[PDB]
């Protein structure tokens, strides 16, 4: 990625057998959790975040009043559809608090439930046991170069 | 000599080699491995290089 | 677009590499807006290359300047002007976001300041002579290009430069989900992208060329690059955006390049992630994916 | 290895005959004694 | 063993092969052999793993600063064009997966695979030879996937109670088997407290003198209390060893596995490293450990704190802008106000974070990370060094959570930069001083 | 304390492509195990149903371009790689596109042999102009899973083919899920199962049965 | 012991093997020699005094040879 | 004499060549060491030392006097023979500690009298 | 369709309890897919009897005690949770067990009613100190799977009743892991290693073929659907 997170390919899974969120719908890579913490890399986390609201869409945060962290302020940034591209600027981005009131919405995988919380996280399915991971797991989008 | 020569001030140590008309007995591990000797460590000391083996009277007779 | 806009201390009428101390390395408090510090080699080339800042501009004499507006009187006027190294230790440079007011002015109490040390000092809106032209201005344009760059330190960041220029043109080229800036206009200035001079309309499209006929009477046409071998082995190929029908006006983009998609720079695809350590097959940086 | 035989013993690295060869042309005269009878050939 | 590429292989294996398949009758003569390797006809495979089988190779990762910079493994035909290293030796040859490369040499004469059998396999060097310690002991992932199989959690599902007055105990399981159809159920937390009744495993010294002292418990029955994973996890070790009953921080494990070393043959400890391998993988999946921006807290006091040093910098600053302070010592005395707070921010951080959180957990099971490190990325980053080797008295108060500013980012490069030129002249220094050691 | 009422498995509609599937009941602890051996089973061995190889008359090679068309060939396989055919096989069996002057081409433009089909011609192929001309023939075939295109110096094509990476794949997304039958609880499982038209649910979750009950022996 | 079962290469366990040799370096040249001199009998003369594997290399066969203490040696 | 292989953990073999696992046990973490490098090589190379510090010649009492800029150690010794003075200590190098060294305390005949690196070809 | 070579299922017997079951080649990736399924089927879904509920003569009131025998209460419950009798009843059935004296009970001593048959008689209950007696009734009800202690009622009106868990299927214990062969006729494919440890009750080939049976018939729901769609024998 863009970060400075880098690593060789050292396995890859039938798309049956992988984590794949409740909709069925498997992810594409997995990355190691110890790596990401004692390299001061963490955009990475961010944009994987931000990856999966561009992904996804969303909206407000509105009616009755624009939310208070929306107040400095994102501006007609209040809806975008699925699929739209974002734009963060390097030393004026997105900034944490307009992450979190992104990060609720929006459904739909197609069915009206919600594949990601506020957390930015899922509940995964092994497709080697079948059985769900013990605990919620970060999934998002990330921008990785070949 | 050549353990030194090979080690650093090559010309230096050369010249005072030829001078001092120096003989290396190749004893030293280093002077081994440039002429493809066996090192004088490990495996290649005497005694276990010159172990020698047969199967005991008891052995062959089982066959 | 880096290889060009690199600067390198190497070379005759230079130091040599093994000479130079740390010294030269260690980035100058002179560099902002000038020479990106958070770009340069990994290897024992550090700080010896590095490459030209984004809005940096090269002095007939030599010398990088980097622009600015004059303040005058807690106001930021829409002059720019372009300053050298020696009048910018004359003057007290105001930090490039800082609050605006109405038409604009200073609005918060106080104002962030460059000395000439170069020493950061707070003063109010009384002092300042020039502001900031924008954010990024130390930046260079392949760092300009990491999202959420303010949150990695510069060692993942330079790291994370260097790599961008080390990616392969896909087949597909998919452009980034989460971008920056620059992904427009680092691709249109690269050259890599096919741009139409003049406004006016597609007279044919192929793969092979296509060509526009302008409102001026006047017919451009352009060849498009198809799997051309590159210097190290990469693919060229260009592949038309635009069709028949299509107006188009000066300075569009009519071809996306190798690495580009629909105008902006696409060094890779967009991945769905998950950061669970899975079953010891991605561990110590390794990777996992879908055979998808 | 392609008979399955044994494997044999080692000789002399040509690089050291190289190192002889590249001395001599110093003007330093180098040679290689055995326990005796002195001076052994290179060849 | 190492995953070992089929192609890399036949050439490495080359002149072995082709005499196996002159052997068998596949190909008449020498010429008609090479031929049928070099254009890779199918029958070849087959006999590539005749002659590979138990035959050793070395294994090199550059630069080479100890001997257990190679090691011998047993090759497998792997599919694809890498080489697949086993993760415990990772350590030793300083590999990292980013994408290093690592040199295959085939050793030859007899005496040669002697050697790379006897002397240089790698599960007959496990421990350093420098200062004695286990090298090959699990790391990173099997850390913590181990430490959260023997953590120990309060209330968890399943917790022995135990029952008073209408009920019994309620904690107790009949065997292990048993534990594992309650946990398979919702019934029983890997991590909860129960106690069971063990016959196959070994109690430990104390409470073996109390229950048996005759004695032992070969086959014999005996209850402790544990959790179901401190159970598990004494299965991976020896049947003659002792039950632990420990959450395992990095250090615990040390501590064990430099005891099998004192007390049982090599052989032992290599095949129960591998099990601790394995398990700690299957446990750090299931660990549930991610990131996200929200596992990433920072502590409410740390505003207060910011401005509480911030008018004791701005005073001490005020008594040097009144003249009488000593330059120096006034911004000496700015690196001792920030340095005293970049502690609290770390002791006011720590009380923060709950200890299950995925990214202490990390650092406290002694896997990887620091706490300097989580402090930086919460809380502040602290204090930065001029490229002249002084330090700014300019701190920096954002951290990497929250993001840096231009001229608080401008300023870290600064010293940042200095530092990974620093890691540049120290290998080249020090092979240059191991060079003469060796010498 | 056997509690037996057989398994129950009841169909379902949601879409035309996809049909929800339900069995009831089963013992505590198995929709998971059941469902995700019936979606790996699912996304791997159901039969198609997919295109081999291509020739284009004028391209020896995926490398170049056509005259007139504004996809250059090796941009059209990607785009023909989203065909999504059925073909009652078996042996391998060649389909037909000409298509000359401006216009759009499309799945719709394939002309298939007698015992073959084509569910999604909406499909953008190609896109000519006045001197654009397109004449490519498409060979499908039948098996199972992704097979990687094989190379005609292994087979024993010529020049000229164009071999292709098949995806013989009818079912498209699939996921599950179970809500317990308080104690007694038993376990239902629903399985939602998607296809890409090749199929209907109904018939691949036949196939992953079939498929899946043959394997099971003792 | 119980230390399981050794999957090829460290079978048999060093550990037993040292018990038969004075050193590891020893154990090379031991076996090592051992080796060299069944190869010849395939084509000194004498073993495999074991029962052969299917396949097994001599060097592996001289292992066992020695772990079943079924040969003798003499320091140099 | 040379004990336990670190490796075996059990009496080194009598092929060992421990001269080179010595060499790289100690060079390893040389890449680990930021008071460094410079010192280590400082010492195996046996120069004098950066900042020379003194060493006790003989054993007695010391008496300490600070001039201007400077220290002037002097040892009665319990001879008590010849005076043995030290005469201009830059005050930069303070002195060593038992705390810090005071007029009066007792020395050895090794012992270091100030903060710094002892000339090992002194001692 | 489908034709595939080939299957086989062979068993290393461990013990007279427990076998080692592995089928070879699978196709990728059906190690995976199967073999958690079948650890599920052998563990939760073969039918067996075991105990339900047990009530002490003495114990009503008391935590944990049992004067006259160095046995406490939880001691023997898990002592008892052992018992292994297959039960032919359909219905709770109440053995019971009565001894006195000094001496050493077992699961020969307990009377089963007529369709209980213990398979374990030498299995250790409790050893009664010099002078005492013993009363237990015990409840067994047929089940499956792993049904643990049920107070539904909960215990209720029952004074001294004590519900137990219930171990009702005769495999105790099972494991499963996943090797690839081969020589590269087959490259990677799928080898699944089943560990099975059982009740005297059934043989380990019992218990695979139970579920073998068990899970065949539970996906002819799906196959009943059509039967189109096949695959190699
Ligand atoms: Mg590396």
């Amino acid at each position: 990625g863009r970060h400075g997170n880098k690593g060789v390919i050292g396995k890859i899974l039938p798309v049956e057998d992988m984590p794949f969120l409740p909709d069925g719908t498997p992810v594409d890579i997995i990355l190691n959790t110890h790596g990401v913490p004692r390299r001061m890399n963490i955009g990475q986390i961010l944009e994987t975040h931000l990856g999966w609201v561009a992904k996804a869409g969303w909206n407000i945060d509105v009616a009755a009043g624009v939310p208070d962290w929306a107040s400095k302020l994102p501006e007609e940034l209040y809806s975008a559809p699925a699929d739209s591209t974002v734009a963060t600027p390097v030393f004026d981005g997105a900034q944490e608090g307009e992450l979190a009131g992104l990060l609720g919405s929006t459904l739909p995988n197609r069915d009206g439930e919600v594949m990601v919380d506020a957390d930015g996280k899922s509940t995964l399915f092994d497709g080697r046991s079948g059985e769900p991971f013990p605990y919620p797991v970060t999934v998002g989008y990330m921008y990785i170069l070949k | 000599w050549l353990s030194a020569a090979s080690f650093q001030e090559t010309t230096r140590v050369l010249t005072d080699a030829a001078i001092n008309c120096r003989s290396d007995k190749l004893n030293g591990l280093k002077e081994n491995v440039i002429i493809g000797k066996l090192i004088p460590a490990g495996t290649g000391i005497s005694r276990y290089r010159n172990i020698q083996v047969q199967p005991t009277e008891e052995a062959r007779a089982a066959a | 677009l880096t290889h060009k806009r690199r600067l390198s201390a190497l070379g005759p009428g230079g130091l040599s590499r093994e000479r130079a101390g740390l010294e030269v390395r260690d980035v100058h408090p002179s560099h902002y807006g000038r020479m990106c510090p958070i770009e340069t080699p990994e290897g024992p080339n550090i700080g010896l290359i590095g490459s030209l800042s984004v809005y940096a501009r090269v002095n007939p004499f030599g010398f990088i300047e980097t622009p600015y507006r004059k303040v005058e009187n807690g106001v930021v006027t829409d002059q720019i002007d372009y300053l050298t190294a020696d009048e910018e230790d004359r003057h007290v440079v105001a930090q490039a976001n800082s609050p605006t007011d109405e038409n604009g002015r200073f609005t918060e109490d106080r104002v962030m300041v460059r000395k000439k040390g170069g020493e950061v000092e707070f003063v109010s809106a009384d002092q300042v002579d020039y502001m900031d032209v924008s954010p990024r201005q130390m930046v260079s344009v392949a760092t300009a290009m990491i999202p959420f760059l303010e949150h990695d330190d510069a060692n993942r960041a330079l790291m994370g430069a260097n790599m961008q220029r080390q990616a392969v043109p896909l087949v597909r080229s998919e452009a980034p989900l989460v971008g920056t800036g620059m992904e427009l206009r680092a691709a249109i200035d690269a050259g890599d992208v096919v741009v139409a001079d003049k406004t006016g309309v597609i007279e044919e499209v192929s793969a092979d060329y296509i060509t526009v006929m302008a409102d001026d009477g006047t017919r451009q046409s352009y060849r498009l690059r198809k799997f051309a071998r590159s210097n190290h082995g990469t693919c060229a190929n260009q592949r038309p955006i635009v069709d028949a029908g299509q107006r188009v006006e000066a300075g569009q983009v009519i071809a996306d390049g190798p690495c580009t998609q629909n105008g902006e720079m696409a060094l890779g695809k967009n991945l769905l992630v998950a950061i669970m350590p899975w079953e010891g097959h991605n561990y110590e940086d390794a990777i996992i994916l879908s055979n998808r | 290895i392609v008979k399955g035989e044994n494997i044999p013993e080692p000789g002399i690295p040509e690089s050291f005959k190289v190192l002889l060869k590249e001395l001599q042309s110093l003007c330093l005269n180098v040679e290689v004694l055995s326990s005796d009878g002195a001076a052994i050939e290179m060849r | 063993q190492c995953g070992l590429p089929k192609l890399m292989a036949l050439e490495l294996f080359k002149p072995f092969v082709m005499k196996r398949l002159v052997d068998l009758n596949h190909a008449q003569n020498i010429k008609s052999a090479k031929r049928m390797v070099e254009r890779q006809r199918p029958q070849v495979w087959d006999v590539l793993e005749e002659v590979i089988a138990e035959h050793p190779v070395l294994l090199n990762r550059a630069p080479t600063l100890h001997r257990l910079g190679i090691q011998a493994f047993e090759p497998q035909l792997v599919e694809g064009k890498a080489i697949q290293l086993h993760p415990l030796v990772c350590e030793a040859f300083n590999a990292d997966f980013d994408g290093d490369q690592m040199a295959v040499h085939l050793p030859l004469s007899a005496e040669a695979q002697a050697e790379a059998r006897i002397l240089m396999l790698s599960s007959n060097n496990i421990l350093s030879p420098a200062s004695g310690k286990p090298l090959a002991m699990p790391r990173l992932d099997m850390v913590t996937g181990l430490y959260y199989l023997t953590t120990l959690v309060e209330g968890a599902t399943g917790e022995y109670q135990a029952a008073t007055k209408d009920a019994p105990e309620q904690g107790v399981y009949s065997s292990p088997a048993e534990a594992i159809m309650a946990m398979d159920r919702g019934a029983l937390s890997v991590r909860a407290k129960i106690k069971v009744r063990l016959t196959e495993l070994r109690p430990p010294t104390d409470l073996e003198a109390q229950l048996f002292e005759n004695g032992w418990k070969p086959g014999d029955a005996w209850t402790a209390e544990t959790t179901l994973g401190r159970v598990m996890f004494n299965e991976l070790l020896p049947k003659s060893y002792p039950f632990v009953n420990e959450q395992m921080h990095k250090k615990v494990q040390a501590r064990i596995i430099n005891d099998l070393a004192e007390r049982f043959p090599m052989i032992v400890v290599a095949q129960t490293v591998d099990k601790l391998k394995d398990a700690g993988f299957y446990w750090a999946t299931r660990s549930g450990v991610t990131v996200s921006m929200a596992d990433v807290l920072v502590p409410p006091q740390k505003q207060e704190i910011l401005e509480r040093h911030e008018a004791e910098a701005d005073a001490i600053e005020r008594k040097y802008q009144r003249g009488a302070l000593n330059h120096t010592e006034r911004n000496e005395s700015l690196v001792k106000i920030w340095q005293d707070a970049t502690e609290e921010v770390g002791k006011a951080l720590e009380e923060f974070y709950p200890a299950d959180n995925p990214i202490i957990t990390i650092v406290k099971s002694g896997a990887t990370g620091n706490l300097t490190q989580t402090r930086t990325l919460a809380g502040m980053k602290g204090l930065v060094t001029n490229p002249k080797g002084e330090f700014i008295p300019r701190p920096i108060k954002s951290s990497f959570r929250e993001g840096l500013t231009v001229l608080e980012y401008f300023i870290n490069t600064h010293g940042a930069r200095k530092g990974l030129a620093d890691t540049a002249l120290r290998t080249a220094d020090s092979g240059y001083l191991t060079r003469r050691l060796v010498d | 304390m056997l509690i037996s009422q057989r398994p129950t498995l009841s169909e379902e509609t949601v879409a035309e492509n996809r049909s929800r599937f339900v069995i009831e009941p089963l013992e505590p602890g198995f929709g998971y195990t059941l469902g995700n051996s019936l979606r790996r089973t699912l996304l791997s061995s159901i039969p198609g149903a997919a295109v081999t190889s291509i020739r284009i008359d004028g391209v020896l090679h995926e490398f170049t371009t056509v005259p007139g068309v504004k996809e250059d060939v090796t941009d059209i396989i990607l785009n023909l790689k989203g065909l999504v055919v059925s073909s009652d096989d078996d042996e391998p069996v060649t389909m037909y596109l000409r298509k000359q002057g401006p216009g759009v081409v499309t799945a719709g433009d394939i002309v298939p042999p007698a015992g073959v089909t084509v569910h999604n011609p909406d499909m953008h192929i190609a896109t000519l102009n006045d001197k654009g001309k397109l004449e490519v023939e498409l060979v499908v075939e039948r098996g199972r899973g992704y097979v990687p295109a094989v190379q005609n110096k292994a087979s024993g094509a010529e020049i000229g083919r164009i071999p292709v990476d098949s995806i013989y794949s009818p079912v498209l997304k699939v996921t599950y899920k179970v809500e317990a039958t308080q104690r007694t609880d038993f376990d239902k499982l629903i399985i939602d199962v998607e296809t890409k038209n090749s199929i209907s649910p109904r018939d691949a979750l036949a196939s992953a049965g079939g498929t899946l009950v043959e394997l099971f022996g003792l | 012991s119980a230390y399981d079962t050794p999957l090829g290469i460290t079978n048999p366990p060093i550990d037993e093997l040292l018990s038969r040799a004075s050193s590891k370096y020893a154990l090379v040249i031991y076996a090592a020699k051992r080796a060299r001199q069944i190869n010849d009998y395939y084509n000194e003369y004498v073993g495999p005094l074991v029962e052969p594997g299917l396949q097994e290399k001599p060097l592996s066969i001289a292992l066992r040879e020695i772990h079943g203490d079924l040969l003798e040696h003499t320091e140099g | 004499c040379y004990g336990r292989s670190m490796a075996t953990g059990k009496l080194v073999d009598i092929g060992e060549a421990v001269g080179i696992v010595a060499a790289q046990s100690i060079g390893e973490p040389g890449t680990q060491l930021t008071g460094g490098l410079p010192r280590v090589q400082e010492l195996f190379e046996a120069r004098v030392p950066r900042n020379k510090a003194p060493i006790a010649d003989v054993a007695g009492r010391v008496r300490l006097e600070e001039s201007d800029k400077f220290f002037k150690i002097t040892i009665v010794p319990d001879d008590g023979g010849e005076e043995v003075v030290y005469d201009k200590l830059s005050k930069r190098q303070r002195l060593r500690v038992i705390g810090v060294l005071s007029d009066g305390d007792h020395v050895e005949v090794g012992d270091q009298l100030m903060e710094g690196a002892a000339d090992p070809h002194e001692v």
